[PDB]
């Protein structure tokens, strides 16, 4: 269920309902999403089980789902896994006091984090100095800027370090005219595509980076 | 401009 496109984890402590009815918001409002659009993420109650959240014309519904490899809503249908849970879901719809068949899964803007290239709090001089210690074209970084859901790809070319801006415009990014689902979708792109003139991105750069192809001091 | 243009 880790890569499943709804499969958010844990998010936030307990602030995860409130953020979980957030992003299934955003994402609903936005792209004009169907009823029963979704998300599965940790409990912050139910330690160990998972918590369904799902759209309903404009509310947001919550289900328990418990684990114990057995998942289920209703001690009636156990499954083996939240993936057979979820694609069970999207073809016969679950009860309540209304009846829901899942729809669309809600994927997160936020894999980028995990990433070795992504720097949450790193200044332009700051990004400026590592490429510096880099002597390789196409070294590159991205750093959160201080505007929200503003980015910025630090990369060196031609000897120098260039910047781009990257824009999280709801539930897609924007580097100028070109859009991207998401800020990974965006610079797995210009892995295999050149981001500047001639150049694309080749060298990931971190603290672990620059002791392995790294010098002491910079150009 | 600071940052680079894409098109």
């Amino acid at each position: 269920h880790s890569n499943e496109k709804w499969f958010h984890g844990k998010l936030g402590g307990r602030d995860g309902r409130h953020i979980a009815e957030r992003l299934l918001t955003e994402y609903c409002i936005e792209t004009g999403a169907p009823d029963g659009s979704f998300l599965v993420r940790e409990s912050e109650t139910f330690v160990g089980d998972y918590t369904l959240s799902f759209w309903r014309n404009g509310k947001v519904q919550h289900c328990r789902i418990h684990s114990r490899p057995k998942f289920f809503l209703t001690d009636n249908l156990v499954f083996d896994s939240l993936y057979d849970l979820i694609t069970h879901y999207q073809q016969v719809p679950l009860r309540c006091n209304f009846e829901m068949r899942l729809s669309e899964p809600v994927p997160q803007t936020n894999a980028h984090e995990s990433k070795e290239w992504y720097h949450a709090s790193l200044t332009r001089a700051q990004a400026e100095h590592m490429l510096m210690r880099v002597p390789r074209d196409g070294a590159f970084l991205v750093r959160k800027r201080n505007e929200p859901n503003s980015y910025a790809i630090s990369f060196r070319a031609e000897g120098k370090i260039k910047h781009c801006r990257v824009q999280q415009e709801g539930q897609t990014v924007m580097l100028g005219n070109s859009e991207f689902d998401s800020l990974v979708d965006l610079i797995s792109y210009y892995e295999k595509h050149p981001l500047y003139r001639k150049m694309k991105l080749r060298y990931p750069i971190n603290e672990e980076a620059l002791e392995k192809i790294g010098t002491a001091e910079p150009d | 401009d600071l940052y680079e243009e894409v098109l």
